[PDB]
């Protein structure tokens, strides 16, 4: 990724990012923003035309009004955690929204990085036609959906499966080199994916 | 459609 490229990528994310209301930690919105930019431009502007938004928040996820109705009720693939959504850090798929500081393995979560995660079910949904869920990738999936960790997560559900993995691909070049070495038919798939 | 983090 060259300079002209990733400014590129940051001025799409200019209209697709949205700021919280009030104080909040600009340094670290910044970090998650510069991060997402390394995302490939072609599923950046495909956002961007859907007006998909990547709302970051300084509060939980539940405060919001449109989360509201998730009060309470315990995500797909954190049974028995204890948790429910109002302790969930991210989420993703018809909309994105992320709490600010929780980017990192062990904030509430075990992903690689929240909002990659979080982004990547977005495209998946959004830009993709639900891909993750199509007969080409649960073949995929089958035999390398259990090589990422947190298999009764990753390995059980394809979307997860897919999602995690993209964020391998995109979040730096020690993630993507991890998963051309586990899975490598997922990424020569997200390969061809963004030609 | 709604999609937490890996637990
Ligand atoms: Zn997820």
């Amino acid at each position: 990724m060259d300079s002209t490229t990733i400014q590129q990528n940051k001025d799409t994310l200019s209209q697709i990012v949205v700021f919280p209301t009030g104080n909040y930690d600009k340094n670290e919105a910044n970090a998650m923003v510069n991060r997402l930019a390394n995302i490939d431009g072609k599923y950046l502007n495909a956002l961007k035309q859907n007006n998909l938004k990547i709302k970051l928040l300084s509060g939980k996820l539940t405060d919001e009004k449109e989360y509201a109705y998730l009060k309470g009720v315990v995500p797909k693939g954190w049974e028995g955690t204890g948790k429910t959504w109002d302790d969930v850090p991210g989420l993703g798929g018809s909309t994105v929204a992320l709490r600010i500081g929780f980017s990192n393995k062990g904030k509430g979560h075990d992903a690689i990085n929240l909002e990659l995660h979080a982004t990547a079910h977005a495209i998946d949904h959004i830009v993709l036609n639900d891909i993750s869920k199509s007969a080409q990738f649960k073949q995929i999936f089958a035999k390398e959906g259990r090589s990422l960790g947190n298999v009764n997560f990753l390995g059980v559900y394809p979307e997860e499966f897919f999602a995690e993995s993209f964020a391998y691909y995109y979040l730096n070049q020690d993630t993507n080199s991890k998963l051309k070495s586990a899975c490598p038919q997922t990424y020569s798939f997200l390969q061809n994916l963004a030609k | 459609e709604v999609n937490a983090p890996v637990p």
